[PDB]
């Protein structure tokens, strides 16, 4: 159908800056664009309607622009509460398409993740399942990639991830990745590795253990 | 002041029918061109437009969900209902209902389209979870090797689970992660803590009130 | 694609 694309997708910024998010349509939607600000655990709030009209109650710092296919939201002076996810909605054609979001976090110095790998407890194996956990501690920026390999074999489709919300004091993120195997399969292999790629790391750090070194 | 509030079952099973209600105040569904739309949001994802109904009983649905969605209105009771038939775990999300303005009308006839181009007021949202799953307690496993340690709060249903360390004493360096819904329909969560590689006992106090399962797991190298 | 109820008013 339509396709309404947001860029950045993610952006780092400090209190005071000025930022501009871009929503782009495949078809012309005239002036039918809306802008929302979403604080976690809260519903979207209206900022700009009809591409450029400020909504009653919304601070002057916000501004909308564009027409047809090219749209932008311009926050002039970033404020605390403005650290959130932003969506743009198209209301010209049915279905009323939404943008994929543009998360806005607090900017700080690059923080390399302190990596830790945890083997499955011997009291879990007794129940038939093995969960190998990898922790990528207090890092920045949010983008990180964990790769699980078992005896140099790439594990795909058997792991689940989770990320904390940007820390109030640190301005960092932490991620936990869980490789889940069967006791039977767990014990068929020796080297379990958690390969972590990030920007604060010049090269992919690898934390491993041998189920076979005792 | 316009306010909308979503209500319905927080737990539905697959192949069943989900019925959500949007109760409002501050406007009427008889005011020219007003609309009440539904938008959902899968946990940690984007907003997804579902449907909309207007003052004139004119309705539209998301083309993907066309087959299952049915939207109605009772102008007198100030309510709008959304019926999603044959739900699956993919329909697990937070469902919002929002108000759409009519055009700027002078003499009851529209003179400006402007104001309609946004969903101006939304409700708090209602979290709806779909699972074939029965209520049950978590198994707590340790995560023993600054130094790092933690608890793997595994195989529970439904959410939530509270995790504290050393009965509340330890909070610095603690990271309690968001739960992940596993393939088995059960949740899994992990709580960790970074500490000086010097030390002093570490216990995760796990509570899953739905199954009434309270656990204290001591962790060490 | 079909269009908004108001895609056509000024």
């Amino acid at each position: 159908a339509l396709q309404l694309t947001q860029s950045p997708s993610s952006l780092s910024a400090s209190v005071g800056d000025r930022i501009t998010i871009t929503c782009r349509a495949s078809q012309g939607v005239t002036s039918a664009l809306a802008w929302y600000r979403q604080k976690p655990g809260s519903p979207p709030q209206l900022l700009i309607y009809d591409a450029s009209s400020l909504e009653s109650g919304v601070p002057s710092r916000f501004s909308g622009s564009g027409s047809g296919t090219e749209f932008t939201l311009t926050i002039s002076t970033l404020r605390p509460e403005d650290f959130a996810t932003y969506y743009c909605q198209q209301l010209h054609f049915y279905p009323h398409t939404f943008g994929g979001g543009t998360r806005v976090d607090v900017r700080r110095t690059v923080a390399a993740p302190s990596v830790f790998i945890f083997p499955p407890s011997d009291e879990q194996l007794k129940s038939g399942t093995a969960s190998v956990v990898c922790l990528l501690n207090n890092f920045y920026p949010r983008e990180a990639k964990v790769q699980w390999k078992v005896d140099n074999a790439l594990q795909s489709g058997n792991s689940q991830e989770s990320v904390t919300e940007q820390d109030s004091k640190d301005s960092t993120y932490s991620l936990s990745s869980t490789l889940t195997l069967s006791k039977a399969d767990y014990e068929k292999h020796k080297v379990y590795e958690c390969e972590v790629t990030h920007q604060g790391l010049s090269s992919p750090v690898t934390k491993s253990f041998n189920r076979g070194e005792c | 002041r316009i306010t909308l509030k979503e209500s319905g079952p927080p737990l539905v099973k697959p192949t069943q029918t989900l019925t959500l209600t949007c109760s409002f105040s501050g406007f009427s569904l008889s005011d020219f061109g007003v609309g009440v739309g539904w938008i959902r949001q899968p946990p940690g994802k984007a907003l997804e437009w579902l449907a909309i109904i207007y003052s004139d009983d004119d309705k539209r649905y998301s083309p993907s969900l066309n087959t299952r969605l049915t939207i109605t209105k009772d102008t007198s009771k100030n309510q709008v209902v959304l019926v999603m038939t044959r739900v699956s775990p993919v329909d697990t999300a937070t469902y919002f209902c929002a108000h759409r303005r009519g055009p700027t009308t002078l003499f009851g006839v529209p003179i400006a389209r402007g104001p309609v181009n946004a969903m101006d007021v939304w409700g708090q949202g209602i979290t709806v979870t779909i699972s074939s799953t029965s209520t049950k307690g978590p198994s707590v496993f340790p995560l023993a090797p600054t130094a790092a340690l933690g608890c793997l709060v595994k195989d529970y249903f439904p959410e939530p689970v509270t995790v504290s360390w050393n009965s509340g004493a330890l909070t610095s360096g603690v990271h309690t992660f968001p739960a992940v819904l596993q393939s088995s329909g059960l949740y899994s969560l992990s709580s960790v803590v970074t500490v000086p590689s010097s030390s002093q006992t570490y216990t995760c106090n796990v509570n899953h009130k739905p199954s009434n399962t309270k656990v204290d797991k001591r962790v060490e190298p | 694609l079909e269009l908004d109820k108001w895609a056509s008013l000024w």
